[PDB]
């Protein structure tokens, strides 16, 4: 419609006017020492142009304008506004081209952590990890970012949020065929959540995962593991997971693949299985 | 003689599993010796040593029946001490065993 062409033309004209203003700013400063009024006004034009490009659905132009404004205002010794503009540019980049958003968010994180504002740095690290996860399958960088964010959250004494980051880290680590970290994280989270009033009802679930992640190593250490949990949390015996584990162990003890498969089918029929659980059960079945 | 720490392991072969002898390395003990294994302050079991070149030093290898009876895990540390039977009170003359097929 008219919006595309009209917004593009008006934004281009305004940006060209801003370019002329910044070009004349040096001459003005040299001839009269006007100060920073010209530079601040040019930054205002750049911000307005970036916003207009954002409304015009042209993400790249908005990101470029945000970067220009951020750089100019950082030259003015204002690190806070520079970080804000860089965050906007990174979002536009994550909304236009993500690779640039990675470095923009890294710079914003550095600026913020320079002052000791750890919560914002942790949130930005989580955002970067999410960016890595969505497009690429480079799990290692996501694990590093999640570990950094969880460490920051733990250092801020903000519990119930680092737990989720550690759960994500353990779940992704269990995918790479490295089970020790997953077992440790799962057991720690389960024992921590056992005592909470609200979280108590979920605790059981965590244990089950560990048991599955404990079954690949060797069957002997899985059986015993179950015992260690049941004595500590007797109510675990009530959940369906214990019965399923016992039936699977009995089926496997005699190479009875068919009984194991039938029990898995029945449990899936009652409640649909997750891709993670499906993959892990398939891996266990290979033996 | 006071006992030494050692790591549990799996039997390198199948034939050795059929003799009820703790499969060990030649660099630690010698075949024919008997040892007492300790895991808890109230569990004291006994095994027959049998050296084999394929056993890594610092570990004993146990068969599936042996591990099941002893409730041992592959990796846990144990305290093994030499045990020399005195041929004056434990020389078997008449013994009885309950025998049943292993595999179902």
């Amino acid at each position: 419609g008219m919006d595309t062409s009209g917004k593009q033309a008006e934004a281009m004209a305004l940006l060209a006017e801003a370019e002329r203003k910044v070009k004349n700013s040096q001459s003005f400063f040299s001839g009269l020492f006007g100060g920073s009024s010209k530079i601040e006004e040019a930054c205002e034009i750049y911000a307005r142009a970036a916003n207009m490009f954002k409304m015009a659905k042209n993400w790249s132009a908005a990101g470029n304008a945000f970067c220009q404004a951020a750089q100019l205002h950082l030259q003015l010794q204002s690190k806070h506004d520079a970080a804000t503009c860089f965050v906007d540019a990174g979002n536009a980049f994550k909304k236009a081209d993500p690779q640039e958003a990675i470095n923009c968010l890294m710079r914003a994180i550095e600026i913020y952590t320079d002052m000791g504002r750890f919560t914002i740095a942790a949130k930005h690290h989580i955002s970067i990890a999410e960016i890595y996860e969505t497009e690429l399958v480079d799990v290692e960088k996501a694990i590093a970012h999640y570990e950094q964010s969880a460490d920051y959250y733990k250092g801020e004494e903000s519990n119930s949020s680092a737990n989720k980051c550690l759960l994500k880290v353990a779940g992704y680590a269990a995918q790479l065929e490295q089970y020790q970290k997953a077992i440790d994280i799962y057991e720690q989270v389960g024992t921590s959540a056992m005592d909470s009033p609200l979280l108590k009802y979920s605790a059981k679930d965590y244990f089950f995962k560990a048991a599955l992640c404990h079954f690949c190593i060797d069957m002997l250490n899985a059986k015993l593991a179950v015992q260690k949990y049941e004595e500590l949390f007797p109510a675990f015996s009530d959940s369906r997971e214990c019965k399923l584990m016992k039936k699977l162990l009995e089926a496997h003890e005699e190479q009875n693949v068919d009984s194991y498969t039938e029990s898995v089918k029945e449990y899936d029929s009652i409640s649909r299985l997750d891709q993670w659980l499906t993959t892990m059960l398939l891996r266990i079945k290979k033996t | 003689m006071a006992g030494r720490s050692m790591q549990a392991a799996r039997c390198p072969t199948d034939e050795l599993s059929l003799s009820n002898c703790a499969v060990v390395s030649e660099k630690d003990y010698q075949s024919g010796q008997h040892v007492i294994v300790r895991t808890s302050p109230n569990h004291k079991y006994i095994f027959t040593l049998r050296t084999h070149p394929s056993v890594v030093p610092g570990s004993v290898a146990f068969s599936l029946p042996q591990r099941k009876w002893a409730g041992l895990s592959i990796g846990q540390e144990i305290e093994v001490a030499l045990y020399s039977f005195d041929k004056a009170k434990q020389c078997i003359g008449t013994m009885t065993i309950e025998i049943d097929f292993l595999q179902k």
